[PDB]
RNA sequence: GACUCAACACGGGGAAACUCACUAGUUUAAGACAUUGGAUGGUGAUGCAUGGCCGUUUUUAGUUCGUGAAUGAUUUGUCUGGUUAAUUCCGAUAACGAACGAGAUCUUAACCUGCUAAUUAGCGGCGAGUACACUGUACUUGCUGCUUCUUAGAGGAACAUUGUGUGUCUAACACAAGGAAGUUUAAGGCAACAACAGGUCUGUGAUGUCCUUAGAUGAACUAGGCUGCACGCGUGCUACACUGAUAUAUAUAACGAGUAAAAUAUGCUUGCAUACUUUUCCUCCGCCGAAAGGCGUAGGUAAUCUUUAUCAAUAUAUAUCGUGAUGGGGAUAGAUUAUUGCAAUUAUUAAUCUUGAACGAGGAAUGCCUAGUAAGCAUGAUUCAUCAGAUUGUGCUGACUACGUCCCUGCCCUUUGUACACA
C-alpha cells in the first residue's frame, strides 16, 4: 500500500531520495535498539509545546523527534533553534480568544542538539553558523538510507 | 457593449477622406486607422478600427447612409 | 512637569498639536486630520 | 552608480544619458539593472468627524532604483551627472576594476 | 521667580542684530536652540514683548515663527 | 545615516514646508520659480534647515479683502482668464454673502472637465479661505490648461 | 543539450530544464513520488502517459518549486513539464513526433500547456469578506 | 449511551455492526483476526 | 458628540500618569502693550453664525445652455419604439446644435516582444570532493558565456476577431473556433446638478458672535472615569464534535515591518555634577529557565540580516478516542512565575497547575452572496512602553445552484387624481 509504481529513474544516493515518514520511525526504532541517546528522564514530565497543552502520549516522542531534526539538518545544512521551534510550532487555543500559532518549547530541542553534538553526528562552526552534519555522519546516513531503501525495495 | 457618439462620429469622419486605401480587411483597416487618425490611446484607436471594419462589412450591400 | 520619553506624551502632531489620531508609519508623526489634505503635496498619491 | 527617484521618466532620461555617454567614451559598462519596484503605502479614513459611513482611502509611492557600473574617472562621471541631472533624482557612485 | 538676567537680553539682542532673521520655535519646554546656547523660555518672554512694542513682525506658522527684523527697530534696539 | 524611505518622507515634509512658505510670502507677485527679498528668504530657509491658476485665485481673494463688489469683478476676472487663454474656468464662493444665509454660486463656462484622471492632470484647482467680519469665505477656482491632447479630441485632415 | 522552460500556475512558480540523460526527473532534491498526495501523483503522471516513458528514457528533466499552495505547485509543475517536453521535442529529439504529441496534449486537455489566469483579487472595503460587508441592524 | 464491550468483510464499521462492538475494540479484533482508515486488503 | 438605512468595535475612542474635555484638590504667572488702564489663551456655547472636509440621496443616470418653436408659471429639445452600463446609441421627430455627467482616462491578475537588461536574483560551465551508479545524482568551495525563468522600462495583444443565427437587416445581442484574455476580461479611484438647515467651531493660531482669565474655562502635578450593573439593543470571538477532540511528521504563500537615550569611572556623600561608545528596531545564534522570560555577540537605514531555496493555518499520513454534556466545550475562581511600564490594586500581558457553566445547532424576525467570489482557515499592518476578540491588506483550502424575474422591498420613467408644497 505504501509502495507505488514509479515511472521515472530514481537515484537513492542519500536520504533525500527516501520518504521521511518511514525514515523517522525506522531510525527511532534503530535508536531505541542501539541506545545511542538517553531518554532522558527529565523531559517526560513536560508538554512538547505551550500550545499543545497535553502530553505526547507515545513514550517514544524524543527519539521520534531526534530523527526528524536529523532529516531537517540534511534538508538544509544550517540549523538553529528558532527554525526548529518554528517548524515544530503548533496552533494554540486561547480559550475564548481565537486560535493562534505559537512555537514549541525550545529546551527539548536544545537538549536534542547537545546530545547529537555529543554523538558527533553534528558539528558547530563559525562559518555556516547553523548546525550541519559532519562527513562521517553524512556517509553513515547515506549508507543507512541505502539500507532502508533496499529493505523496503526488495 | 454598444457604442458611443464620440467614436461613432470619429468613424464617420474618416472613410470620407481616404476610403480608397481602406479595404474589407479588418487588419489592414486597423493598420490604416492609426496612420490617419490622432487618437492618443490604444483602446479607442482599435475600437474605432473595429467600428470602421463594421461599417465596411455593411458597405456595398445596399445604401449605407453616408460617405 | 513630569515628561516621559514614551507614549502620547512623548510626541504629538506637528501641525495640529493634538494628542489624538497620530500615525507613526514611516515616521510621518502627523495627525490624520491634516495629513488627509497634505498627502497630495507630500507625495501620497491615491491609486486605489 | 545607483539612482533613486519617485518619477519614472526622470530615471528614464537619466539612464538614457549614461548609456549614450558611456558609448561615447567607449568604456566597459554593465547593462541597465532593472531593480524590483518598492512601494510604500498607507491607509487612512475620510470624514474627520465620527458621523457617516466609514470610508477609507489608500496611497501608493513606488520608488524607482536602478544600478549601473563603469570604469571611468570619478571626477568626469560626477561632472557629467551633475551637468545632466535634476534635483529630484538622487544618485550615488561606486566604481569597478574588471 | 524666573528672573531673567540682563546679560541674557543683551546677548539675544546682539545675536538677532548680527543675524537679522530669527527662528525661535513655538515650543517653550525645549532646553536649547540649535544656534543659541541659551534657554528658550526667555527668548519668548522677550520676543513677544518686542513684537507687542511694534518693532519686529512675525508671519507665524505652525510651531515656527520666522520673525523678521524691521528697519525702524534697529536704532531703538541698539542701546 | 537614515533609511531611504525616511529620507523620502523627510524631503517631502521639507517641500511641504516650502510650498506653504510660498503661499504665505508670495503675495506681492505671482510665481517666478523657487530657489534651491531673496536675501532674507535664503537666510531664513538656511537657518531653519541647518494662466497661473494659483495667482488668479490669490487675485480673486485680494479682490474681496479690498472690500469690492464681488459680482462686478468676478466677470472681469473671467475675462482676464479667457484672455490668458484658458478653455474655461469655474469660481465658487461660499459663506455668509452679505446675509445670515449661507449660499454658493458657481461660474461655469467652456469645457470644465470635472472628473477622471485626465481631469486631475489638466485641471489646476486652488482653494483659499478669506476672513470676514462675521466668519470666513471659501473660494475655489479651477482652470484647465489648454490641451498633450485630450483623449476625447478626434480630428482627421 | 539543454533547454529550459518556465511554469506559472496559480500563485506557485516552477522552473524546468530538459537535458539528455537516462530518465532522471527530480523535483528539487526529492523524487516526484515523494510529494505525499497520490492524488497529485496521478496529476503528474497524466502528462507522462500522454507522451511516453520510452521517449522519456533518454531525457532528464530537473524541476524546482518555490512558493504557493499544494494545488498551485502541482499545476505549475504539470504545465512546466508540458512546456519543457514540447520545447525539447521542437529542438532536439524529433519534429515529426512533436505534432502528434501536441495534438494528443490538446485533444486531452488545454490546461496542460497553459494554466489559468485566476488569482486572488484585492480584498474590498465594507467588511471581512471580499465581496461582502458587515451585517447591519436597523 | 454506549453499551458494547469486547467479550464475545473486515471493514471496521461492518465488524462493529456485526458483533455489536465499538470501533476501537472492533479494530483490535480485526488485528487479532488478521494476525486512520486505509485501503481495503 | 452622534439615534432607521444615513449613530450603537463610530468620533481612527485596544482610556495605570497626561490622553482627561469631569471630579477631590494643589500650585504657577506663563497678565504681552502704555499701582492702574489694558489683551492673548480657552476641549466653554453656538455646525440653527460659518469655511473646508465627509456621509447620504448616489454607482444612478441624470443635469444644463445657445437659438428656434408653444398672457404666465412653464414646455420642447431631454422622445412612441429597439438595445445597453448609461439621455448608450439607432430611429421617429418643432426642434437644431452644444456642455457636464456616463463614457473615456490609469494600476493589479493576466500572454508576448527568446525585446531592453542585470545588483542584493537566476540559467549554466569547470576546480576539489562527501556515497552510490557506470562504458550523473543529494550535499559542500571559487570564478566567469548568458537573462525565459527573479525582476522590470517600453511596446504589442482584445476590436464581437472570424464564421453559424436573432434583430426594423439598423443600433445590438446569441453559438462555435482561435486566443491567457469574448460579461468593457474582472477589482479599483476620480462622482455631474441640486439638496440635507445631515456630522464636525473637541483638527487646526480656519472661524464671527456670546462667555472666562488669578479662586483660570491657560498650563503643570497628585488619586480616580469611561473597565461599576435589574436590564434591552447591535457589532464581533468560542463552541455545541467523529468530514471530529488529542499526539507526531512531511509540502507549503503574499502584502508587510524593521537602528535627544544606556552603561562605565571620578569627586562629594546607593544619590548629584562631570567625560567617554552607543543602549534607545527587527533580530540570527550559543547558552540559563518547560515556558514566560534572561545574558553576549553575526547581520541589516535594508531583493544583502530577521527571511523568504521560505515566517501561519486550513490540511496531510499514521496512532488514541469511537458520538456517551464524553475525554467534547471552556464561562468560573484560586495559586504563581516573568516581562511592559517610576507606577498593572480595577490580579495590564503572560508560561504552569487546579477549578468544569451554558451548548444536542437555535421562536418571531433579520443580515450576506454568483467564481479565486461564499465559507472556513489563518496571517501582515494600524494605534502600541504593554494589551486585538477592533479595523484595514495578503495568502491557502476553490463550493451546491441560477445565467432570470418584478412577487416583496427600494428606486427610476410615463400617464393620472389631488383640497399636499416644512410637500
Amino acid at each position: 500500500r505504501l509502495l507505488e509504481p514509479v515511472p521515472f529513474v530514481k537515484t537513492n544516493n542519500c536520504i533525500k531520495d527516501v520518504d521521511a515518514d518511514l525514515f523517522i520511525r525506522s531510525y527511532a526504532t534503530h535508536l531505541k535498539l542501539h541506545n545511542k541517546i538517553t531518554y532522558p528522564k527529565w523531559c517526560t514530565f513536560v508538554k512538547t509545546g505551550k500550545g499543545r497543552k497535553l502530553a505526547p502520549l507515545n513514550e517514544d516522542w524524543y527519539f521520534i523527534r531526534a530523527s526528524s531534526i536529523l532529516r531537517r539538518l540534511y534538508l538544509h545544512p544550517d540549523i538553529g533553534v528558532g527554525f526548529l521551534r518554528r517548524q515544530f510550532s503548533s496552533k494554540q487555543r486561547r480559550g475564548v480568544a481565537p486560535n493562534h500559532t505559537s512555537l514549541a518549547s525550545g529546551k527539548i530541542l536544545r537538549s536534542i542538539l547537545q546530545q547529537l553534538e555529543n554523538l558527533g553526528y553534528v558539528e558547530q562552526n563559525p562559518k555556516k553558523k547553523g548546525r550541519r552534519l559532519t562527513t562521517k555522519g553524512e556517509n553513515a546516513i547515506n549508507n543507512f538510507a541505502r539500507y532502508i531503501n533496499k529493505k523496503v525495495y526488495n | 457593449r454598444v457604442r458611443t457618439k464620440t467614436i461613432k462620429r470619429a468613424a464617420r469622419q474618416i472613410v470620407e477622406k481616404y476610403y480608397a486605401k481602406l479595404t474589407l480587411d479588418f487588419q489592414i483597416n486597423k493598420k490604416i486607422t492609426e496612420e490617419v487618425a490622432i487618437i492618443p490611446s490604444k483602446r479607442m484607436k482599435n475600437k474605432v478600427a473595429g467600428f470602421v471594419t463594421h461599417l465596411m462589412k455593411r458597405i456595398q450591400k445596399g445604401p449605407v447612409r453616408g460617405i | 512637569v513630569h515628561p516621559k520619553k514614551y507614549g502620547q506624551g512623548s510626541r504629538q502632531c506637528r501641525v495640529c498639536s493634538n494628542k489624538h489620531a497620530i500615525i507613526r508609519k514611516y515616521n510621518i508623526n502627523i495627525c490624520r486630520q491634516c495629513f488627509r489634505e497634505r498627502a497630495d503635496i507630500i507625495g501620497f498619491k491615491k491609486y486605489r | 552608480i545607483a539612482l533613486t527617484s519617485k518619477n519614472l521618466r526622470a530615471i528614464e532620461k537619466v539612464c538614457s544619458d549614461i548609456m549614450k555617454g558611456a558609448k561615447e567614451k567607449n568604456l566597459n559598462v554593465s547593462g541597465p539593472v532593472r531593480l524590483p519596484v518598492k512601494t510604500l503605502r498607507i491607509t487612512t479614513r475620510k470624514s474627520p468627524c465620527g458621523e457617516g459611513t466609514n470610508t477609507w482611502d489608500r496611497f501608493e509611492l513606488r520608488i524607482y532604483k536602478r544600478l549601473i557600473d563603469l570604469y571611468s574617472q570619478c571626477e568626469v562621471v560626477t561632472q557629467m551627472t551633475s551637468i545632466n541631472i535634476d534635483p529630484v533624482v538622487e544618485v550615488e557612485v561606486i566604481i569597478t576594476d574588471s | 521667580y524666573s528672573y531673567i538676567p540682563k546679560q541674557n537680553k543683551k546677548l539675544i539682542y546682539e545675536y538677532l542684530f548680527k543675524e537679522g532673521v530669527i527662528v525661535v520655535e513655538k515650543d517653550a519646554k525645549i532646553p536649547r536652540h540649535p544656534h543659541l546656547n541659551v534657554p528658550n523660555l526667555h527668548i519668548m518672554m522677550t520676543l513677544k514683548s518686542l513684537k507687542s512694542r511694534n518693532y519686529v513682525e512675525e508671519k507665524y506658522n505652525w510651531k515656527h515663527q520666522y520673525f523678521i527684523l524691521n528697519n525702524e527697530g534697529i536704532e531703538y534696539l541698539r542701546e | 545615516p537614515i533609511s531611504k524611505k525616511r529620507k523620502f518622507i523627510n524631503d517631502g515634509v521639507f517641500q511641504a514646508e516650502l510650498n506653504e512658505f510660498l503661499a504665505r510670502i508670495l503675495a506681492e507677485d505671482g510665481y517666478s520659480g523657487v530657489e534651491v527679498r531673496i536675501r532674507e528668504l535664503t537666510s531664513l530657509v538656511q537657518k531653519r534647515f541647518f494662466l497661473c491658476a494659483m495667482a488668479q485665485a490669490e487675485s480673486l481673494r485680494y479682490k474681496l479683502l479690498k472690500g469690492l463688489a464681488v459680482r462686478r469683478a468676478c466677470y472681469g476676472v473671467l475675462r482676464h482668464i479667457m484672455e490668458s487663454g484658458a478653455k474655461g474656468c469655474e469660481v465658487i464662493v461660499s459663506g455668509k454673502l452679505r446675509a445670515q444665509r449661507a449660499k454658493s454660486m458657481k461660474f461655469r463656462d467652456g469645457y470644465l472637465i470635472s472628473t477622471g484622471e485626465p481631469s486631475k492632470r489638466f485641471v489646476n484647482t486652488a482653494t483659499r479661505s478669506a476672513q470676514l467680519k462675521q466668519g470666513v469665505l471659501g473660494i475655489k477656482v479651477k482652470i484647465m490648461l489648454p490641451t498633450s491632447i485630450l483623449p476625447d479630441n478626434i480630428s482627421v485632415l | 543539450k539543454r533547454v529550459q522552460t518556465f511554469g506559472k500556475k496559480k500563485t506557485a512558480v516552477a522552473v524546468a530544464t530538459v537535458t539528455n540523460g537516462k530518465g532522471l526527473i527530480k523535483l528539487n532534491g526529492k523524487n516526484l513520488d515523494l510529494v505525499e498526495p497520490y492524488i497529485l501523483k496521478t496529476k503528474v503522471y497524466e502528462p507522462l502517459w500522454l507522451i511516453g516513458s520510452g521517449k522519456l528514457k533518454n531525457l532528464d528533466i530537473r524541476i524546482r518549486v518555490k512558493g504557493g499552495g499544494q494545488t498551485s505547485q502541482i499545476y505549475a509543475i504539470r504545465q512546466a513539464i508540458g512546456k519543457g517536453i514540447i520545447s525539447y521535442y521542437q529542438k532536439y529529439v524529433d519534429e515529426s513526433t512533436k505534432k502528434e504529441l501536441k495534438d494528443v496534449l490538446l485533444r486531452y486537455d488545454r490546461s496542460l500547456l497553459v494554466g489559468d489566469t485566476r488569482r486572488c483579487e484585492p480584498k474590498k472595503f465594507g467588511g471581512k469578506g471580499a465581496r461582502a460587508r458587515y451585517q447591519k441592524s436597523y | 449511551k454506549l453499551n458494547h464491550a469486547v467479550f464475545i468483510v473486515i471493514t471496521p464499521s461492518a465488524i462493529a455492526e456485526k458483533y455489536k462492538v465499538n470501533l476501537s475494540v472492533a479494530r483490535a479484533v480485526i488485528n487479532h483476526l488478521a494476525d486512520s482508515q486505509k485501503l481495503y486488503t
